[PDB]
RNA sequence: AAAAAUGUGAUCUUGCUUGUAAAUACAAUUUUGAGAGGUUAAUAAAUUACAAGUAGUGCUAUUUUUGUAUUUAGGUUAGCUAUUUAGCUUUACGUUCCAGGAUGCCUAGUGGCAGCCCCACAAUAUCCAGGAAGCCCUCUCUGCGGCUUUUCAGAUUAGGUAGUCGAAAAACCUUUACCUGCUAC
RNA sequence: ACAGAUUGAGAGCUCUUUCUUGAUUUUGUGGGUGGUGGUGCAUGGCCGUUCUUAGUUGGUGGAGUGAUUUGUCUGCUUAAUUGCGAUAACGAACGAGACCUUAACCUACUAAAUAGGGUUGCUGGCACUUGCCGGUUGACUCUUCUUAGAGGGACUAUCGGUUUCAAGCCGAUGGAAGUUUGAGGCAAUAACAGGUCUGUGAUGCCCUUAGACGUUCUGGGCCGCACGCGCGCUACACUGACGGAGCCAGCGAGUACAACCUUGGCCGAGAGGUCUGGGUAAUCUUGUGAAACUCCGUCGUGCUGGGGAUAGAGCAUUGUAAUUAUUGCUCUUCAACGAGGAAUUCCUAGUAAGCGCAAGUCAUCAGCUUGCGUUGAUUACGUCCCUGCCCUUUGUACACACCGC
């Protein structure tokens, strides 16, 4: 809509929940890149902030990301549904919830954790290094990890 | 990443001396003479279509054929 | 670089013939899965650095002002081809990877809306053409496919011959080839 | 044959049991029976392939002692042994063609409130003059589009060249149609040791034949992964991606003894739930308002918002049973891949390619398949260079026929 008039240059590359924020592009696209964060979610906590998606955003505010930062530690706080995320129904009788960076990546090694120890045929699967949703590997993906 | 998508008052006043000369202004024409990236030339476009200066030809979606008054 | 001025037996800076001080790092995907034995043989590169014998030229050149600088910037091979003012690759040299140091014309370019604003076209050689992984190979840390076998069989098929495959102990790092199958109103 | 041990196990499977059951049986011996057991190189039928290529045959007559041969062919034509011609051959049959089905034309017939329109009633909105769009099976009438009956219509037609002025071919004109009008359906002789005895109460023989290789339950498995090839899909984006908005098909299919398609209304971000219908179907689903497309905006040539894999979690549904994700949806993860070497497939017009739909299988699953329509090109309209196949003449120690001897 407008080109961003003014001195401009304000900090190229931030850093954000542990993890790089990128400089220009789209705060949806920062967030995606974040180890945790996808796009309509992305899109979701950018409604909730109340930006313009249409903005680069490397340009942004310091009380904005700390709305996002907030948005993203607290999903039942906020008006978020609380069946649009990553995690949800855990531990005993109690809440869903979920992290989105670093804490997510921590929170998926806890789940692993959890399988293996169950040692349930996912868990047994995950174990080995191998397939887990029973997809066929007779001709397919002969390299693996 | 090839730059010139960085943004600035100086950049600004470069890309607007000036509007008038080329005989066609396009998005791609904008990028690469190495100015401001795709969507940023677009606004560019934009404004210059606000005030007379550059008139337009086409009007479709990327395909934005504009040229010199008048 | 620009500028005012001190002083050196007037002053100034184009390389020629010599020997020593140092930068081509680091490695890994690979090499026959780990260790040892050789950069085997071969071989120093002009590049920077100080001083000689002065063609040069009297060798060493000092004290103070103006600006963030205002300085002059960019890039070259090597091979194949009757696409030979063009086409294809593009640092080769045991196999796999490598990079430019400078004698230089470079040149402040010619084209397309030159205008700075991008596109493409134009700058001989190169002196070295040199370094890193891999480098014929032999013992080890002592490997899994041989050694016979005896048991059988899977079978191999239309039938059969000779070989081969599969389950049980001892050193050493093919399921095919070939023979034999049928007649009037 | 309840009861618990028994048992995977409310399998009386049994050993614990001591009640039922009444000549079915049952214990043998002849004798059958079943087998997705074997052998397709023991067979049937069907299918595939030689080959949808152009090939095949016999009656006279001639050539040969004869097997045989000629006819069935130098040439030119044709998609075709299609014809014209030349001719010990003449006239014939099969195959091709004709045929059939479908795809195209019909303001010419026969027809319709289960197909579509016209006037008009009531009726909604407009400009506000008479006019424009509508909605109603209110009336009246029509058959162009619709269907689908009966017919026609194309025969290379007319003209021009070209060709022994033949077969034909080439070009203009008209014509819905001028590639055999397009597309198929069928499709000869002789065969193959091609496939199928896992479609088959089609079946020879062998095997098996009551702790079965019969059956039947239960749990798996066909889906496993150092890795090869084969159909396929998705992409490597800017001829795009993403958002909105525009918004148009044709083949179909679809339940009452089941549970089919399922509009319309409410709940749910979704998937999906619910109530209600309509439909045994030109009537309802359904104009299947399918996609790819078209318009305006957001990213601009960065492994990027290209690309969507693997992943984690939850929400759904089908079923008895979903972990070895059935499938759907929601968020999250963001891998390889900047058009692919040697090779090799498919293709000549509404085709190729793209795009979706559609039924088939189906309780549930589409990347598959048979069809369908939508968007719709590039380049030939030739040749034997390759590949295969066909003939002819040749040579042959081959005839189980070069995998030969
Ligand atoms: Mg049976
Ligand atoms: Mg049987
Ligand atoms: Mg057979
Ligand atoms: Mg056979
Ligand atoms: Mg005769
Ligand atoms: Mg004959
Ligand atoms: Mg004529
Ligand atoms: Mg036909
Ligand atoms: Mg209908
Ligand atoms: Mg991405
Ligand atoms: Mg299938």
């Amino acid at each position: 809509s407008l080109v961003v008039q003014e001195q401009g240059s304000f900090q190229h590359i931030l850093r954000l929940l542990n993890t790089n924020v990128d400089g220009n592009i789209n705060v949806v696209y920062a967030l995606t890149t974040i180890r945790g964060v996808g796009r309509r979610y992305a899109n979701l906590v950018c409604k909730k902030a109340d930006v313009d998606l249409h903005k680069r955003a490397g340009e942004l505010t310091q009380e904005e990301l700390e709305r996002i930062v907030q948005i993203m530690q607290n999903p039942t706080h906020y008006k978020i549904p609380a069946w649009f995320l990553n995690r949800q129904k855990d531990v005993n009788d109690g809440k869903d919830y979920h992290s989105l960076a670093n804490n997510l990546e921590s929170k998926l090694r806890d789940d692993l954790e959890r399988l293996k120890k169950i040692r349930s045929h996912r868990g047994i699967r995950h174990f080995w290094g191998l397939r887990v949703r029973g997809q066929h590997t007779k001709t397919t993906g002969r390299r693996r990890a | 990443a090839k730059h010139a998508v960085v943004l600035d008052q100086d950049k600004f006043d470069r890309i607007m001396k000036e509007a008038p000369t080329y005989r066609y202004v396009s998005v791609s024409v904008l990028v690469d003479r190495f100015k401001l990236g795709g969507s940023l030339a677009r606004v560019a476009l934009r404004h210059l279509e606000n005030e007379g200066i550059i008139k337009p030809v086409s009007k479709h979606s990327k395909q934005a054929i504009y040229t010199r008054a008048t």
